[PDB]
C-alpha cells in the first residue's frame, strides 16, 4: 500500500519545553487522514489527534502538526512537557473517503529530562539474609551519560513526583 | 493482559473494547522495533473473517459477541507470533479508530524457561543517613521469564503512592540467548523519621504471570505458575 | 444496433468496503435499476416493465437477489485466490441485441477484458492470461447456474426486449424540437476568432450542425462530442476557426428530424 | 498502471440569460477506476445539493457521470467543475464558458 517512516529512535527534552516528532509517509490517496497516537508503558493506545489532507495544520490541545503537504511531512509539536507525556509516540495514515486498517510507522520513544543536583554513589546489602551487594546513584541527571557481567539499570524517573526525583541508577553484579 | 504459550499449541484472547460499535473489528499485531499491522478483519454482520496479505489460511480465528467479548484465536503458533495483540473498531463518525485493551503473548519452545522471580529488597546505605537525611531502599526481583511482572510496594500493610521509581523495562540477565531471563529493579525514597523506626515494615511484592491449571509440568523445579512473590525488610533503629 | 443490457459494477476499495451496483440499459437509456435494501427491481419507466406479467418479475426479482448476493460474496472470498489486487474493478455487460435474437454477456477485471460467457460455459480472452483461466474454471463450478445463465440470455432476454420496445415506442419514437445559440470561445490566435454554435434540447441523438457562409457549408466546423442533460434530450457544440476579418456573413445551421424540415438558422454579429 | 484520467466537459442546458433559471451540467467520461469527486463551483465554494446520475461504463469499460444544477445565471457569477481522481496530483477545474 503506502509507506510510512519516522527515524528518531528516542528523543529527549527537559521539563517544560517541547520537541517535535516527524513523520514522513508516502501514499497515493488524494484524500487521506493521518492519525497520531500514544503508546504507554502498559501497552495501551492513546488517540490523540487526527490531520485533515484537505484541512489546515490541526492545533488542538497541546499539540499541533505541520502539513509539509508537498513534502508529504505531517510532523507533531508538543508543548508544555510534563513527565506524563513520556511514553512511545506513532504516526498513521488511512484512507479518508473509505476509513480502513492503518499504516503505521516504526515508532519514536521520548524520555523528559528531569526537572541542587548532586552525583553520588552509595552501596547496599541483601535484608532476608546475607551476601548480596548491589550500588546506586542519586541525583545526576545532568550528566545523563548512564552506562562484562555488570548489569546497569537504565536512568530512573510514577506519582513519586511528591519526593524529588533523585535519579537512581542501580548497578549489581 | 499476559500469556504464555508454547510452540505448536493455540491461545484465544480476548479484546476489551467499552463498547465498540458492534461493527468490523480489525485486529492489529505490534512487535518491539516493528511498526503495528492488521492482521484480520472480522465483519459481524456476516461473519465473515478476511485475513491480510500472506496470512496463513487458518492462522487466525475471531468470534464473540463483539460488544465486549469478542475472541481472536491463533492456532499453529510459533516464536515469531510473540507480540502484543490489539482489537480496533471505527466510530460511528469514523473519525478516530479505538484500540482495545492490548494483549501480550510470548511463546517459548520449550515450556521449562519460564520460571518465578526471586525478589530481594535492599537497606539502604548509612551514609545516606548523615548525608540526605532521607534513605532509599531497593527492590530487585531476578530470574523470571518472561517479562510480565507487576512490582509494588506495601508499607505498614498499606500500598505505597509516592517515592517510588520503577523503569518500565527489565534487563536482560544473558542478552545472547533467544529465551533469557529478566530482571527488574525500583526504588522506593523514606525519610529519617520512618526508616529509622523499627516498628515500620517494607515488602516489595512482584505479581508473576507464568503458567496456570492445565498447563503441563515435568521439571522437578517449583511449577512457574502465575502467582505472588514477595521480599521484606525492616528498619534497622540504629 | 437495438440491444437491452444489464450491467454489474462491483468496486472492492480496501476489505472493508465493497459497492455493488446493478442497471438496466436500452443503449443509451437506463430503464432499471436494483434495490439492494427492498432486494427489488425498480422501474424507471412505466414501461419498464416491458410485457412480462408481475409473477415472472418477482421471480425475476429472486433470482437476481441471489446472483447479486452470491457473487459479490464469492467475488470477496476468491479475491486472494484469484490474484485480484485491491483495490479493483469488475464490470460485467449481459444482454441481447436486435428484429433478431443477438445474445452476449462478459466481465471485465481492472478495465480491461477478463472473460465471457458464449454457449453454456465461461470463456476466458486469451491476452487476460492465466487468471482469466482459473477464474472460468471457479465460473464453471455448477452446471446448474450456467443451464440457468444459457436461459437468460437465450429465451429471457429475446423475449423481453421485444415487449420492451413495444411497450416503450412512443417513449423511444418521440420528437422533441432543438434550441440553438451562439456565443465567444477562447481566441485561437492572433487575429483569430472561435465562433461556437450549441444546440441543446434535442432527441433522438443524430443530429445535423454546420457553420455557413450563405449556402456553402465551411469545412472548418469542429463538431464536438454528444452530451446528455437529466431530461433525455442531448447537447452539442460546433466551433468554427477564422479570421477576425473573415467571420461576416458567417450562419449556423441546424437540421434535426424534429424540424420537419425548417433548418434552425442563426447569424453571427460581431459589434 | 492502467488507469484512464477523466475527460470533463461544463455546458448549460438552456442559453445564459441574467435572472432566468438554468441547468449547469458537468459530464465526466472515460475514467478509471471509478472512484471520483466531482464538485460544482460557484465563485469557488462548492454547490451544495448536486445531483448526478447513476454510474455506467461505455463499450471500452471506462466509467461515465453527469452532474447537473439548478442555478440562476447572475452577470458577476462564474461557475465551474472540480474533479478529483487518482490519475490527477491537483484536482482539474473546468470553467463554464459564456463569452
Ligand atoms: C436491473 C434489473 C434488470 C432486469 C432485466 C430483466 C431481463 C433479463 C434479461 C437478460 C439478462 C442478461 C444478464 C444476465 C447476467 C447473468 C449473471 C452472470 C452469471 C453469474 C453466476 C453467479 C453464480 C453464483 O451464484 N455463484 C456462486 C455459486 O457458488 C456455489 O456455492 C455452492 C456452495 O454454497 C457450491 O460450492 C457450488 O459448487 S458446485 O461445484 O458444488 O456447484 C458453487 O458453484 C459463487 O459463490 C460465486 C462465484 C463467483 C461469482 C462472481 C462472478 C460472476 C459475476 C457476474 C454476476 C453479476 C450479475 C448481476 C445481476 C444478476
Ligand atoms: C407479450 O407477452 C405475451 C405472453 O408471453 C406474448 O404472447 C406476446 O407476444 C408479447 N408481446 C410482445 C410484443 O412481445
Amino acid at each position: 500500500a503506502q509507506k510510512v517512516t519516522q527515524a528518531q529512535s528516542s528523543v529527549s527534552m527537559p521539563v517544560r519545553k517541547a520537541v517535535t516528532l516527524n513523520c514522513l509517509y508516502e501514499t497515493s490517496w488524494w484524500s487521506y487522514y493521518i492519525f497520531w497516537y500514544k503508546q504507554l508503558p502498559s501497552k495501551e493506545m492513546i488517540f490523540l489527534i487526527r490531520q485533515g489532507s484537505d484541512e489546515q495544520n490541526a492545533k488542538s490541545g497541546r499539540y499541533s502538526v505541520n502539513f509539509k503537504k508537498a513534502a508529504k511531512s505531517v510532523a507533531l509539536t508538543i508543548s508544555a512537557l510534563q513527565l506524563e507525556d513520556s511514553a512511545k509516540y506513532f504516526c498513521a495514515l488511512g484512507e479518508l473517503r473509505w476509513p480502513d486498517k492503518l499504516i503505521f510507522g516504526k515508532g519514536t520513544r521520548v524520555t523528559v529530562e528531569p526537572n541542587n543536583p548532586d552525583p553520588a554513589v552509595y552501596q547496599l546489602r541483601d535484608s532476608k539474609s546475607s551476601d548480596k551487594s548491589v550500588c546506586l546513584f542519586t541525583d545526576f541527571d545532568s550528566q545523563t551519560n548512564v552506562s562484562s557481567d555488570v548489569y546497569i539499570t537504565d536512568k530512573c524517573v510514577d506519582m513519586r513526583s511528591m519526593d524529588f526525583k533523585s535519579n537512581s541508577a542501580v548497578a549489581w553484579s | 493482559k499476559s500469556v504464555i504459550r508454547q510452540t505448536g499449541s493455540s491461545a484465544e484472547i480476548t479484546c476489551d473494547l467499552a463498547e465498540g460499535s458492534t461493527g468490523y473489528i480489525h485486529w492489529y499485531l505490534h512487535q518491539e522495533g516493528k511498526a503495528p499491522q492488521r492482521l484480520l478483519y472480522y465483519d459481524s454482520y456476516t461473519s465473515s473473517v478476511v485475513l491480510e496479505s500472506g496470512i496463513s489460511p487458518g492462522k487466525y480465528d475471531t468470534y464473540g459477541s463483539t460488544r465486549k467479548n469478542l475472541r481472536m484465536i491463533l492456532r499453529n503458533l510459533i516464536e515469531n507470533d510473540s507480540g502484543v495483540y490489539y482489537c480496533a473498531t471505527w466510530d460511528g463518525d469514523y473519525y478516530k479508530k479505538l484500540f482495545g485493551s492490548g494483549t501480550t503473548l510470548v511463546v517459548t519452545e520449550d515450556l521449562k524457561n519460564v520460571f518465578p522471580p526471586e525478589v530481594a529488597v535492599f537497606e539502604p546505605s548509612e551514609a545516606e543517613i548523615s548525608h540526605t537525611q532521607k534513605a532509599t531502599l531497593v527492590c530487585l526481583a531476578t530470574g523470571f521469564y518472561p517479562d510480565h511482572v507487576e512490582l509494588s510496594w506495601w508499607v505498614n500493610g498499606k500500598e505505597v503512592h509516592s517515592g517510588v521509581c520503577t523503569d518500565p523495562q527489565p534487563l536482560k540477565e544473558q542478552p545472547a540467548l533467544n529465551d533469557s531471563r529478566y530482571a527488574l529493579s525500583s526504588r522506593l525514597r523514606v525519610s529519617a523519621t520512618f526508616w529509622q523506626n523499627p516498628r515500620n515494615h517494607f515488602r516489595c511484592q512482584v505479581q508473576f504471570y507464568g503458567l496456570s491449571e492445565n498447563d503441563e509440568w515435568t521439571q522437578d523445579r517449583a511449577k512457574p505458575v502465575t502467582q505472588i512473590v514477595s521480599a521484606e525488610a525492616w528498619g534497622r533503629a540504629d | 444496433p437495438l440491444s437491452f443490457h444489464v450491467i454489474w459494477i462491483a468496486s472492492f476499495y480496501n476489505h472493508s468496503w465493497k459497492q455493488n451496483l446493478v442497471s438496466g440499459w436500452l443503449s443509451d437509456l437506463q430503464t432499471h435499476t436494483w434495490d439492494s435494501n427492498s432486494s427489488t427491481i425498480v422501474f424507471l419507466w412505466p414501461w419498464s416493465r416491458g410485457n412480462f406479467s408481475n409473477e415472472e418479475w418477482k421471480e425475476l426479482e429472486t433470482l437476481f437477489r441471489i446472483r447479486t448476493i452470491r457473487s459479490f460474496e464469492g467475488i470477496r472470498r476468491y479475491a486472494h485466490e484469484l490474484q485480484f489486487e485491491y483495490p479493483f474493478e469488475i464490470q460485467v455487460t449481459g444482454g441481447c441485441e436486435l428484429k433478431v435474437s443477438g445474445s452476449f454477456l462478459q466481465l471485465a477485471y481492472q478495465g480491461s477484458d477478463f472473460v465471457s460467457f458464449q454457449n453454456n460455459s465461461w470463456l476466458p480472452y486469451p491476452v487476460a492470461g492465466n487468471m482469466a483461466k482459473h477464474f472460468c474454471k471457479v465460473l464453471n463450478q455448477n452446471q446448474h447456474e450456467n443451464d440457468i445463465t444459457h436461459n437468460l440470455l437465450s429465451d429471457t432476454c429475446p423475449r423481453f426486449i421485444l415487449g420492451l420496445l413495444d411497450a416503450g415506442k412512443a417513449h423511444l419514437q418521440r420528437q422533441v424540437k432543438p434550441e440553438a445559440w451562439l456565443s465567444h470561445g477562447p481566441s485561437p490566435g492572433p487575429g483569430h476568432l472561435q465562433l461556437v454554435c450549441h444546440v441543446s434540447g434535442f432527441y433522438p441523438k443524430p443530429v445535423w450542425v454546420m457553420w455557413m457562409r450563405g449556402e456553402q457549408e465551411q469545412q472548418g466546423t469542429q463538431r464536438g462530442d454528444i452530451l446528455p442533460s437529466a431530461d433525455g434530450t442531448w447537447y452539442l457544440r460546433a466551433t468554427l476557426e477564422v479570421a477576425a476579418g473573415e467571420a461576416a456573413d458567417l450562419s449556423c445551421r441546424v437540421k434535426h428530424s424534429s424540424l420537419e424540415g425548417q433548418d434552425i438558422v442563426l447569424y453571427w454579429e460581431g459589434s | 498502471g492502467i488507469q484512464r484520467t477523466p475527460k470533463i466537459q461544463v455546458y448549460s442546458r438552456h442559453p445564459a440569460e441574467n435572472g432566468k433559471s438554468n441547468f449547469l451540467n458537468c459530464y465526466v467520461s472515460g475514467f478509471h477506476p471509478s472512484d471520483i469527486e466531482v464538485d460544482l463551483l460557484k465563485n469557488g465554494e462548492r454547490i451544495e445539493k448536486v445531483e448526478h446520475s447513476d454510474l455506467s461504463f461505455s463499450k471500452d469499460w471506462s466509467f461515465y457521470l453527469l452532474y447537473y444544477t439548478e442555478f440562476t445565471p447572475t452577470e458577476k457569477d462564474e461557475y465551474a467543475c472540480r474533479v478529483n481522481h487518482v490519475t490527477l496530483s491537483q484536482p482539474k477545474i473546468v470553467k463554464w464558458d459564456r463569452d
